[PDB]
């Protein structure tokens, strides 16, 4: 469920 | 131009999603990384007139550093104030132990204006205090709230790790290289486009930087606050980087 808050984002379904 | 000491005072915002929209120029060290087309993709915070400090996910996927250029002295998104410095990177060096942590060495130095002033560094291995009240800025999603384009702050309180890692808030994932700040409540947080940039805390007469924007389940979600770089663990390596290169 993380995500990295980039622009766009990293997720992951964690 | 001490560190840390902004020429125009900060607005205070009790009770980026949420928050308010800042001052203009009340946040000197704030930086921009922009792509070769000038998007905004993440934040940074300058340290020192040659160094910019951002989160190493901002990067790492296009580690060329002719990839990004640096936006100082802003205070919109697009259609930048005149005197804004745009400067290129010329080096990039990534945290050893592979953190979400890095730094960038500008082309040339930033000219230091009471626009554009860095952020002080704090004391190595300091562990900010549960409770603390500090700022998080950046022009990131602000979901729907007010202020999209402009330079946005939200004024947080840190959650201690041990809390922070409950099973009911973060269940374990956040390192003590990094910490947590945020409302439990939600409604006010970074996010995506607010990563790399700085949570400063005032201390006695300055801000210092204590946080990276790194990661969060979510923006503004109850029981999720967001989760920073934790800058202190790193000041040693931060400071030998910049003396030797």
């Amino acid at each position: 469920g993380r995500c990295y808050k980039s622009r766009p984002p990293i997720c992951f379904p964690n | 131009f001490d560190c840390g000491k902004p020429q125009v005072e900060p607005k205070k915002c009790p009770g980026v999603v949420g928050g308010c929209v800042a001052h203009p120029h009340s946040w000197p060290w704030q930086v921009s990384l922009r792509t070769r087309f000038g998007m905004h993709f993440c934040g940074g915070t300058l340290i020192s007139p040659e160094w910019v400090l951002t989160a190493a996910h901002c990067l790492e996927k296009s580690p060329r550093p002719s990839s990004y250029k640096v936006i100082l002295g802003a205070h919109q998104e697009v259609n930048l104030e005149p005197h804004v410095q745009e400067i290129e990177v010329s080096r990039l060096f990534l945290e050893p132990t592979r953190k979400d942590i890095a730094l960038l060495k500008l082309s040339s130095p930033a000219v230091i204006t009471d626009k554009v002033i860095p952020a002080c560094l704090p004391s190595p291995n300091y562990v900010v205090a549960d409770r603390t009240e500090c700022f998080i800025t950046g022009w990131g999603e602000t979901q729907g709230t007010f202020g999209a384009g402009l330079l946005k702050e939200a004024q947080l309180p840190v959650i201690e790790n041990k809390v922070c890692n409950r099973y009911e808030f973060l269940n374990g994932r956040v390192q003590s290289t990094e910490l947590c700040a945020g409302h439990l409540a939600g409604g006010t947080d970074s996010c995506q486009g607010d990563a790399g940039g700085p949570l400063v805390c005032f201390e006695k007469d300055k801000y210092i930087l204590q946080g990276v924007t790194s990661w969060g389940l979510g923006c503004a979600r109850p029981n999720k606050p967001g989760v920073y770089v934790r800058v202190s663990r790193f000041v040693t390596w931060i400071e030998g980087v910049m003396r030797n290169n």
